[PDB]
C-alpha cells in the first residue's frame, strides 16, 4: 500500500516540473529577441550621432 | 561698395543656414531599419569648434 502512495505523488510532482521547465524556456528565448532589438535601437542612436557631423 | 560687401556676407549666411537646413531634415528623415545605419566611431567625441547658441 505504502509502495504505490510513494509512486502516485512523485508521478504527479514530475509531471509539473516538465510543464514549468516549457514555459522557462520558452520566455529565455523571447529576452534573446529583445536584446537583438536593443542592438538595433544602439545602431539607430550612433548613425544619428554621426549625422550631425557634416 | 559697403552695400556690396554686406550683400556678399549676407548670401554666405543663405547658403550656410540652407546647408543646415538640409543636414537637419535628412537627420529627421533617417529612422529604424535603415540601410547605412551602424556602430560609429567614438559618437561621444567633441567638435574642434563647438560653438555656442
Amino acid at each position: 500500500r505504502e509502495m504505490e502512495s510513494f509512486y502516485s505523488e512523485l508521478k504527479w510532482q514530475e509531471k509539473n516540473t516538465l510543464e514549468e521547465i516549457a514555459e522557462l524556456q520558452g520566455d529565455i528565448r523571447r529576452l534573446e529577441e529583445d536584446l537583438r532589438r536593443k542592438m538595433m535601437n544602439l545602431k539607430l542612436a550612433h548613425t544619428r550621432l554621426e549625422s550631425r557631423t557634416y | 561698395c559697403l552695400l556690396q560687401e554686406i550683400r556678399q556676407q549676407l548670401n554666405s549666411d543663405h547658403r550656410d543656414k540652407m546647408e543646415t537646413l538640409e543636414i537637419d531634415r535628412g537627420c529627421l528623415s533617417l529612422n529604424l531599419t535603415s540601410p547605412n545605419i551602424s556602430l560609429k566611431v567614438n559618437p561621444t567625441r567633441i567638435p574642434k569648434d563647438s560653438t555656442t547658441l
